[PDB]
């Protein structure tokens, strides 16, 4: 997902 | 002794996970301390403030990201996302699409993500 930190 | 800025995004990452979310929002800002013109810091970091319903934090953040990387995927969709909450409709969805088109140049593949998002931030435009 996206919603999600890198 | 020290941390590097490495050990603090990991560490922040984590919270993160962990739905620690001040305290990973913490963590990214002594990255940034170590190393302040990395953009994911602060994207990450903007995703944090999201999550704290700290809104006009978050925007700030995902300003300062697109400032060191304009090209961010996730700054423009995290600051459409940011706006969709504040109401702001339309610099949502012109975000959201942006990020549509920065994925697509640079191959990421976030499932249908970015489509289902403007898909919400319409509807919820159309329903307010």
């Amino acid at each position: 997902s996206i919603d999600m930190v890198d | 002794k020290s941390p590097s800025a490495q050990e603090l995004k990991e560490q922040g990452n984590r919270l993160f996970v962990g739905r620690k979310y001040p305290e990973a929002a913490a963590c990214y800002g002594r990255a940034i301390t170590r190393n302040p013109l990395v953009a994911v810091y602060y994207t990450n970091r903007a995703l944090c403030y999201l999550k704290m319903q700290q809104h006009e934090q978050a925007l700030a953040d995902c300003r300062r990201a697109l400032e060191l990387d304009g090209q961010s995927v996730k700054a423009h969709f995290f600051l459409g996302q940011c706006q969709l909450e504040m109401e702001s409709y339309d610099e949502a969805i012109a975000n959201l699409q942006r990020a549509y088109s920065l994925a697509k140049e640079q191959r990421l593949n976030f499932g249908d993500d970015i489509p289902s998002a403007l898909r919400i931030a319409k509807k919820k435009r159309w329903n307010s």
